[PDB]
RNA sequence: UUUUU
RNA sequence: UUUUU
RNA sequence: UUUUU
RNA sequence: UUUUU
RNA sequence: UUUUU
């Protein structure tokens, strides 16, 4: 499963 | 009887007897399919995950909630067990879009998390971690020890006499406070006063009324 | 019933009727993986120990949290036993850099203190000294007397009631705090007010509605 | 308007070391868990736990 | 199972199947053997006995 | 851990 | 931030 | 979850 | 609203 | 209804 980004664009 | 108003009967006694909604639908300990769906889209959005692989992320948050509970205080990430690999998910989207509780919108994984756990503890000992908190000594009660299970119409007597006084033993006489510290922090009142080179002292304009003698 | 959003199931059936992972793997009681070979990581930088003698290092360490706890506030130093002498670790890298506590760094180790614990037991009567300080009068369970014990689906009932009623012996009646002393000492305000030769006093400028008589 | 990157930070480099800034120093937080929302120009909104408001 | 960082385990078992330590050694409500013979030195100094009487 | 005179 | 002798 | 020295 | 160094 | 980590 993918990893999640601590600081993403999405915020 | 019928309740009437005006004369009139206020019930449709045809569609009545044929409206046979499932209890699980319309109770208010769950949360409407609307909320359902907006928590859903906002985890999908938070996560940056297509709709592919995002059953398999729920799956892994269902497995998570049914051994750690779904407090509204939980924080940190979540894990899921990719093989032997350890994946750390947040649990800020999880917890943070959940209304109107996290508890309400994880009682919609109740069946799956039951059928889950039945099926685990066919091939080994699997008491979810929240029945080892509450010191549940049946083995044969597992697949009912998570706090966000769903008591049905179906649900055996035991098990729901078992579930709630799980319930009743960890909520203890928690007491529920409307209100946190206020935000508003200043108490005095703003000086607006001018101070000049001829006041006698920052505080004190003059010394009229003083007598020397 | 399987959850749904907008007319689809938000759960892989193939997946979770295929994933089976360990408990102890998945419960936020333990700490992550990530974070255990973060610790590790951090403690073998700040022993400067090479990855082949900090293993001996570590079995020290468990054995000597078996004997004394895992809290947050044990400092000084710990102690290994080389043959018949005693050599001191300090204990600032092992509990400054275990997240979230030292507790959940040590829980990975519960499986191993209770085998050894029942070695040494083999040989010679052996209570672990947290079980000492609980009065715990069963020998046969000293094998689960231990503060950083993890309670699985394999613990005999027995030892669960043990082991939660040692835990509640401890904790007592202990309530968290939040906070501390604020840092923020000053409380006044800073004086800017100028002093000239020509002032009365250190305090007064002048005495100017000062009538003599 | 640094609020969400700040808070996202702090959780960042809490992932790796323990990390409380020098306003929760201040602050004297004892809880560490709640090191993402410990600086001054933190904005409160509707998704801010309401232990962590 | 053992404590693995990294894909190995943290821990010697030979060495730990061998390690049998007094329990009275490694206990902290005892004092270290460093401390025992600080104090005990301290103590022959200021008394100025020898190490006979 | 300490605090047992 | 400073002010801890 | 933490708080068990 | 401000005043959190 | 909530409060079950």
């Amino acid at each position: 499963v993918p990893r999640i980004k601590a600081i993403t664009s999405k915020m | 009887r019928m309740p009437k108003s005006k004369g009139a009967t206020v019930l449709n006694l045809e569609h009545l007897l044929e409206y046979a909604p499932q209890q699980i639908d319309i109770s208010n300990t769950r949360a409407t399919q609307s909320q359902f769906d907006t928590w859903y889209e906002a985890v999908q959005l938070a996560y940056d995950i297509g709709e592919t692989e995002m059953p398999t992320v729920m799956n892994g948050l269902m497995v998570w909630c049914i051994e750690n509970g779904t407090s509204p205080n939980i924080n940190g990430v979540w894990v899921m067990m990719c093989g032997d690999e350890q994946v750390e998910y947040p649990l800020k989207p999880i917890v943070e879009n959940a209304k109107p509780t996290l508890r309400q919108i994880m009682a919609h994984f109740s069946d799956v998390a039951e059928a889950y756990i039945e099926m685990r503890n066919k091939k080994e000992p699997y008491m979810p971690r929240y029945g080892l908190v509450r010191n549940l000594r049946d083995g044969s009660l597992a697949r009912y020890a998570f706090d966000f299970y769903e008591v049905t119409s179906r649900t055996p007597v035991r098990a729901r006499e078992a579930h709630i006084q799980m319930k009743a033993a960890a909520l203890k006489s928690a007491q529920s406070r409307l209100f946190g510290l206020d935000g508003g922090i200043s108490t005095q009142e703003e000086n607006t006063e001018r101070h000049t080179t001829e006041d006698v002292s920052p505080s004190m304009h003059t010394l009229l009324g003083v007598k020397n003698m």
